[PDB]
C-alpha cells in the first residue's frame, strides 16, 4: 500500500466539475480533494520509489503553490 | 482571495495555468510521469527540474462562472497530454 496519488489514467471521470478545489494556505494556495466521506483532503508530497516527487492525498501536509497564466 | 501570479482571477474554462511551487529549490511545476510499472505516464508529479513550469491546466468548474474561486469544486485537465493517456486528461486520484 501507499498514499492514494493523483492520475490522469481513469478514464470514467467527470470532463467538466471534478472533486478538488483551491484553498489559502500560508504565504499561497493549497489543493484538496473532496473525498467520499465528506472531508476535504490536503494534496500535498511524497517522495517515490524513482525519485518522483509524486502529488498525493496527505492529509494536514499541503503543497504549497502558486498559479501561472500560460503566455 | 484566488489570482494568478500576476494577481487576475483564475478564468473557468478558458485560459491556461501551470500549477508551481511556492517555494525553491524543491522541484518544479506539476507534470506527468511513469510511476512504478506504468507503461504511459499517468502520475501528476512535480517536474524534477526546478526550472520547470511542467504542464498546463485548464480549470473546469460546473457552475457558469467566468472565473474560479477558493473553496469551489472543479476538475483538472491536463492540457498537454501523453498519447497514451485518455483524453481529455483529467485529474482524480487513485489507491496506490
Amino acid at each position: 500500500w501507499k498514499l492514494p496519488s493523483v492520475t490522469v489514467g481513469n478514464p470514467k471521470v467527470s470532463v467538466f466539475g471534478g472533486p478538488f478545489k483551491i484553498e489559502e494556505g500560508k504565504s499561497g494556495y493549497k489543493d484538496v480533494y473532496s473525498s467520499s466521506k465528506g472531508r476535504d483532503l490536503d494534496d500535498g508530497i511524497e517522495v517515490n520509489k524513482k525519485k518522483e516527487k509524486r502529488l498525493v492525498v496527505k492529509d494536514g501536509n499541503p503543497f504549497i503553490i502558486r498559479f501561472k497564466k500560460s503566455g | 482571495r484566488l489570482v494568478d501570479t500576476d494577481g487576475k482571477p483564475i478564468e473557468n474554462d478558458g485560459a491556461e495555468y501551470y500549477i508551481l511551487p511556492s517555494v525553491r529549490g524543491k522541484g518544479g511545476g506539476l507534470v506527468l510521469a511513469k510511476s512504478g510499472g506504468e507503461k504511459c505516464p499517468l502520475s501528476v508529479v512535480q517536474s524534477p527540474s526546478e526550472l520547470s513550469n511542467g504542464l498546463p491546466v485548464r480549470f473546469k468548474a460546473s457552475p457558469r462562472s467566468k472565473y474560479i474561486s477558493v473553496g469551489m469544486l472543479l476538475g483538472i485537465e491536463v492540457i498537454e497530454s501523453p498519447e497514451c493517456a485518455p483524453k481529455p486528461s483529467m485529474w482524480s486520484v487513485k489507491s496506490g
